[PDB]
DNA sequence: ATGATATTTT
DNA sequence: AAAATATCAT
C-alpha cells in the first residue's frame, strides 16, 4: 500500500500492522436475596 | 450483492485468462463460483491430482489473487486434521493487479526510453559490454578502433538501433489489450470494497459436494489471544379487526378500568365518617313469519436432543 | 441474501431457499447434485426453535401441527442463519396470527317513500308497535297497504335518513398508529374509509380477497409494506 | 440535586464525606460536607485533617447550613466560627427545638428572612395534601397489668409491642398496599422495628445498616413494584427525599418532640403524584390507650396543629375483623410475646 | 446527670 | 469488630 500511494495510485488495501485488535457488614439480613439491584433507574 | 462485487469478479476473470494459462482459470473460477473451497473439494471438482494443483495454487498465492486459511478440525469419528481452504481477498488482489500492471507498463516505457539512447559497444570475444562513454576512453593510439581492455581486440557495435519502432508497437499493443483492466480498476476505485475474510466469504458459499469431508464452518478457539500474520482485517405486527360486539366489549373493559382507577384513590371508610361509638378494634317469531309470508304475497301480486431456545 | 443460503439437511449439503410469491409460502432445500429435494409448507409449521447464539454449532428446527413432524436445518455461516431465521419468524408469526384470527371467527320524495317497498319492510321489522298495528289494519282489516303509509310519511323519511348519510372525508391513514410486537386495531368503518380514500388499496385488496389469501393476512402484509408508508 | 439544576461541572465539585475525602483542586468550586466531619475537634484522621485544613485555608463567599435546626447543638456551633464565610444561609423546614436554644440562631447565622404557609402551598399543589390520623389501639388486659408494675424505662417496651397495635399496623399496611400506595413505617425503637419487620417480612434501615445497603434499599424501594413498603428508624426521620412514598405509619416514636413528627410527615409531602385530581396522602400514628404514649402523642403533634394540619381520632378500624389472619390472635401467642418482650429487660 | 441511637475511626 | 464522641430526649 505504501508504494502504491507514493506512485500516485489509490490503494484498495492497508498495512495489516495498522489494524487494531479489540464492603461493610450488611445488617438487612432476612430480605437479602428477594430484592433485585436497581442500580440506575 | 452490489454490482461492485461483479465488477471485481470480472476483473479477476479477465486477468487470469489473459495473464495465466488454462488450469489457472479452472482453479480461480472454482473459488470465484464457490466463495471458499477446500483443497480436497477443489481437486475433486477439477479432477486434477495434487501435483498438478501444486503449481497453480502456489503461483496464485504468490500474486495474492488467492488467500489460504488453515484451521484444525475435529470430526466426530476421526482423528483431528488440519484442513486448508482457499478464498479470494479482493483488497489484496486488486492492489496486486494494480501494482503489477503499473510495473509492466513502466518497464516497457523504460525499455523504449533506453532504446533511443546510443547503441554502445561489446567485445566479440569476452562478450563484455562497453558504453559509448566507456568505449571513447579505449580507442587505440591511431584513433581508428576501440580496443577491449581484457582482450586487446577491436570492439563491435551493438544491435537494437532499429528496434525503436518495435518497442513502441509493443507498448501500443499492451495498452490496447489492457484497456479492460484500466476501466475495471477505475470503477473499483470509484466505489469502496470491504475487506474479505474466511468468515465473511462463507456467507456467499455454494457447497460443492453433497458430503464433503471438510466442514465449511469457523469456530475460533474461545479466549485465544494468539494472533497470526495476515489473519486480521479492518419485529412483528399484530392486527385485530374490531366489530360491533368487540367495540362494545372494549367499551365495557374501558369502563371497568376507569371504575377500578376511581376506587383506588377513594378515601378509606374510617376517614369519611367519625368513628366513636363503634366497637374498639382488637310469540314474536310466529308474527314475523306471517308478516314475511304476507309481504311475499304482496310482491307476487305487484309483479436428536440438543440445546435450543424458542424463536 | 435472505431468500437463499447454504444449509445442510439430513447430513447432506445443499441450497435452502424461501419462496413467498406462491401462496402459501414454502421452504425448499435441494442438494448440490439435485438428486435430493425437500419442500416444507410454512402454513403447516407452527413453532420455530433455534440454538442459542452462544453455542458453537448452529441449527434451526421447525415443528408443525400433528408424533409431531419436525424439520431440522444446519447452516455454515451465522450471518446467513440470522437472516433466514428472521424471515422465517416473520412468516411463521404472520401465518400463526392468521390462524388465531380464524380460530376466533328523489329518494326523499314522498312518492318514492310510498313506492319504496323494501324500506317499509325494514322499518316494520325494526319497530314492534307499528308492526302490530300494521298486521291488524292490513291482514284482517283489508285496508290497502299503500294507503297506510300515506299518513306516516314523516316517520318513513326519518328512518330512511338514519342510514343514507355518510361521514365526511378525512385522512384515514394518519389516524392509524401502530402503538418487537405491536398491536394495531381496525374497524369495519375504518376499512371502508381506507378503500374510499385510496383506490390503490382497493385495487390491491379486490385481487387478493379469496384468491391470494384470506382478508386478515392482507392487512398484516399491507401495514408492513412500503406502500402503507408512502 | 446541585448537578441536575445548575451548570457546574465535576471539576469544581468535591465531597468531604466519610465515603470519600476527595477535594477539589480548581481555583474555586463547591465543597459539600457534613456537620460531624467539620464539627469534630478531638480525633480526626490525618487524611481528613488535610482536607479540613484545606476547608479552613481559603476564604469562602457562601456557606449553606442545610438543616439549620441542629446548628445550636453543643458542638455543631463551631462550624460557623471555624469556616470563614461572608454570607451564611440556613435552610430548614421545622424551626423547632425543645430547649431555648432555637432563638440563638438569630445571632449565629441571621434573622428569619422568610416563611411559607403549609396550607397555602398545599392548595397551590406544590406539596401533597395529607389526611393525618391518630389510631387509638386499646391495650389488652393481660398486657396492661404488666404495664403498671414495670418501671418507667421498661414501661416503653410494653405499649410499643402492644398486640392490638401490631394488628392495627398489619391491617393498615394490607389495606393501603391494595390501593397501590407505598408505605413507610417509622419506629424509633430498634428492637420493635426489627420485630415488626421480621414478622411482616419487610426491610428496615437504621444505624447498623451500612451506607451501601441503605442506599440500595432506598433506590430499590423507589423503582420496584414488589417492594412496596419499607421500615425505617431515626436515621431516616430528617433530610431524605423519596417521592414514591405516599402513606406513612409510626408504630413507635421518640419521646414527645414536635421536630420528629413534622420531619416524618414531610417525608411524604413531595409525592410526584400530588397534582392528580382527588388525591390525599396519609399519615398514621399508632398509640396505646391509657399509656404514656397518649400523653406524648398529643404533645408530639403541637407543631402540626399550629401550621394547620388536623388530627382525626380513629377508635375503630372497619374491616379488621374480616381479615383472615391477624397476628397474636390466640391467647397463647399473646402470652408468648409478653414473655419474650419481658425477657428483654 | 443517664440511657438510646447515630456516626466516625482504628 | 470494637472505641470514642455527639445528639436527642428523660
Ligand atoms: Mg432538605
Ligand atoms: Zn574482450
Amino acid at each position: 500500500p505504501r508504494k502504491l500511494q507514493d506512485l500516485g495510485l489509490k490503494p484498495a488495501s492497508v498495512d495489516p500492522a495498522t489494524i487494531k485488535r479489540q464492603k461493610g457488614k450488611i445488617t438487612n439480613t432476612h430480605m437479602t436475596g428477594i430484592l433485585k439491584d436497581y442500580s440506575h433507574r | 450483492d452490489r454490482p461492485i462485487d461483479d465488477i471485481v469478479k470480472n476483473l479477476l476473470k479477465f486477468v487470469v485468462r489473459g495473464f495465466y494459462g488454462g488450469s489457472f482459470v479452472l482453479v480461480l473460477d472454482a473459488i470465484l463460483f464457490h466463495s471458499v473451497l477446500a483443497e480436497d473439494d477443489l481437486k475433486q471438482l477439477l479432477s486434477i491430482n495434487k501435483t498438478e494443483l501444486g503449481p497453480l495454487i502456489a503461483r496464485l498465492r504468490s500474486d495474492r489473487l488467492i488467500s489460504i486459511h488453515k484451521q484444525r478440525e475435529y470430526p466426530p469419528n476421526s482423528k483431528s486434521v488440519e484442513r486448508v481452504y482457499y478464498y479470494v481477498k479482493y483488497p489484496h488482489a486488486i492492489d496486486a493487479i494494480k501494482w503489477k500492471v503499473h510495473q509492466v507498463v513502466q518497464r516497457l516505457k523504460d525499455d523504449l526510453d533506453k532504446n533511443s539512447e546510443p547503441n554502445g559497444y561489446m567485445c566479440p570475444i569476452c562478450l563484455t559490454k562497453y558504453t559509448q562513454l566507456e568505449a571513447v576512453q579505449l580507442l587505440n593510439f591511431d584513433r581508428t578502433e576501440f580496443l577491449c581492455s581484457l582482450c586487446d581486440e577491436p570492439l563491435v557495435e551493438d544491435d537494437s538501433g532499429k528496434k525503436n519502432k518495435e518497442k513502441q508497437d509493443k507498448l501500443n499493443r499492451l495498452m490496447d489489450q489492457i484497456q479492460p483492466i484500466i476501466d475495471s480498476l477505475k470503477k473499483i476505485d470509484d466505489s469502496r470494497i470491504e475487506e474479505n475474510t474466511f468468515e465473511i466469504a462463507l456467507a456467499r458459499l455454494i457447497p460443492p459436494q453433497n458430503q464433503s469431508h471438510a466442514a465449511y464452518t469457523y469456530n475460533p478457539k474461545k479466549g485465544s489471544t494468539m494472533f497470526r500474520p495476515g489473519d486480521s482485517a479492518p419485529a412483528t405486527l399484530h392486527i385485530n379487526i374490531t366489530t360491533a360486539s368487540d367495540e362494545v366489549a372494549q367499551r365495557e373493559l374501558q369502563e371497568r378500568q376507569a371504575e377500578e382507577k376511581r376506587k383506588q384513590n377513594a378515601v378509606p371508610e374510617w376517614h369519611k365518617q367519625s368513628t366513636i361509638g363503634k366497637t374498639a378494634l382488637g310469540e314474536e317469531r310466529e308474527n314475523e313469519k306471517t308478516l314475511n309470508d304476507y309481504y311475499a304475497a304482496l310482491a307476487k301480486k305487484q309483479a436428536l436432543e440438543d440445546e435450543f431456545e424458542d424463536v | 441474501m435472505s431468500h437463499s443460503g447454504a444449509a445442510i439437511f439430513e447430513k447432506v449439503s445443499g441450497i435452502i431457499a424461501i419462496n413467498e410469491d406462491v401462496s402459501p409460502a414454502e421452504l425448499t432445500w435441494r442438494s448440490t447434485d439435485g438428486d435430493k429435494v425437500h419442500t416444507v409448507v410454512l402454513s403447516t409449521i407452527d413453532k420455530l426453535q433455534a440454538t442459542p447464539a452462544s453455542s458453537e454449532k448452529m441449527m434451526l428446527r421447525l415443528i408443525g401441527k400433528v408424533k409431531p413432524q419436525r424439520h431440522m436445518f444446519s447452516f455454515n455461516n451465522r450471518t446467513v442463519m440470522d437472516n433466514i431465521k428472521m424471515t422465517l419468524q416473520q412468516i411463521i408469526s404472520r401465518y400463526k396470527d392468521a390462524d388465531i384470527y380464524e380460530e376466533k371467527r328523489d329518494s326523499l320524495s314522498k312518492e318514492k317513500l310510498l313506492t319504496n317497498l323494501k324500506l317499509q319492510q325494514s322499518l316494520l321489522k325494526g319497530n314492534k308497535v307499528l308492526m302490530k298495528v300494521f298486521q291488524e289494519t292490513v291482514i284482517n282489516a283489508g285496508l290497502p297497504p299503500s294507503e297506510f303509509w300515506s299518513t306516516r310519511i314523516p316517520l318513513l323519511r326519518a328512518f330512511a335518513l338514519s342510514t343514507s348519510q355518510k361521514v365526511g372525508p378525512y385522512n384515514v391513514l394518519s389516524t392509524i398508529k401502530p402503538v418487537n410486537k405491536v398491536n394495531v386495531n381496525l374497524s369495519r368503518e375504518k376499512i371502508l374509509n381506507i378503500f374510499e380514500n385510496y383506490p390503490i388499496v382497493k385495487k390491491a385488496y379486490t385481487d387478493n380477497v379469496p384468491k391470494n389469501f384470506k382478508e386478515p393476512e392482507f392487512w398484516a402484509r399491507f401495514f408492513s409494506s412500503k406502500l402503507f408508508r408512502k | 440535586q446541585f448537578l441536575q439544576w445548575c451548570t457546574l461541572q465535576p471539576e469544581n465539585c468535591a465531597v468531604f464525606t466519610s465515603d470519600n475525602k476527595e477535594m477539589f483542586q480548581t481555583e474555586s468550586g463547591l465543597v459539600v460536607s457534613t456537620y460531624s466531619m467539620v464539627a469534630n475537634t478531638r480525633n480526626r484522621s490525618h487524611d481528613s485533617q488535610k482536607v479540613m485544613d484545606f476547608l479552613t485555608g481559603r476564604e469562602w463567599g457562601f456557606i449553606i447550613l442545610d438543616e439549620v435546626h441542629v446548628v445550636p447543638a453543643a458542638m455543631f456551633r463551631r462550624v460557623v466560627s471555624t469556616i470563614a464565610a461572608h454570607a451564611k444561609l440556613g435552610l430548614t423546614a421545622t424551626l423547632v427545638r425543645e430547649d431555648d436554644k432555637i432563638g440563638d440562631l438569630n445571632f449565629l447565622i441571621g434573622p428569619k428572612l422568610y416563611e411559607a404557609n403549609w396550607m397555602e402551598l398545599s392548595q397551590k399543589g406544590h406539596i401533597a395534601n395529607v389526611q393525618c390520623a391518630e389510631v387509638w389501639c386499646p391495650m389488652t388486659a393481660e398486657f396492661y397489668q404488666e404495664y403498671l408494675r414495670e418501671t418507667a424505662r421498661k414501661r416503653m417496651l410494653l405499649y410499643i409491642m402492644n398486640p392490638t397495635k401490631f394488628q392495627a399496623c398489619q391491617f393498615l399496611i394490607q389495606y393501603h398496599e391494595r390501593r397501590g400506595d407505598k408505605i413507610i413505617v417509622f419506629s424509633d425503637n430498634v428492637y420493635a422495628l426489627q420485630e415488626y419487620a421480621l414478622k411482616m417480612g419487610k426491610p428496615f434501615i437504621y444505624g447498623s445498616t451500612p451506607q451501601q445497603e441503605r442506599m440500595n434499599i432506598l433506590q430499590n424501594f423507589q423503582y420496584n413494584d414488589q417492594i412496596n413498603t419499607i421500615f425505617l428508624s431515626k436515621v431516616g426521620d430528617t433530610s431524605i427525599d423519596l417521592p414514591e412514598a405516599t402513606c406513612l405509619i409510626q408504630i413507635s416514636s421518640h419521646y414527645g418532640s414536635r421536630r420528629q413528627e413534622a420531619q416524618r410527615l414531610g417525608r411524604i409531602l413531595r409525592a410526584k403524584r400530588r397534582n392528580d385530581e382527588g388525591f390525599n396522602a396519609f399519615f398514621y400514628s399508632l398509640v396505646s390507650k391509657d399509656t404514656q404514649e397518649m400523653y406524648y402523642s398529643t404533645k408530639r403533634q403541637a407543631f402540626l396543629v399550629d401550621q394547620g394540619y388536623a388530627f382525626k381520632v380513629i377508635t375503630h378500624l372497619h374491616g379488621m375483623e374480616n381479615i383472615p389472619n391477624l397476628a397474636y390472635a390466640s391467647p397463647r401467642e399473646r402470652r408468648e410475646l409478653l414473655q419474650e418482650v419481658l425477657l428483654k429487660n
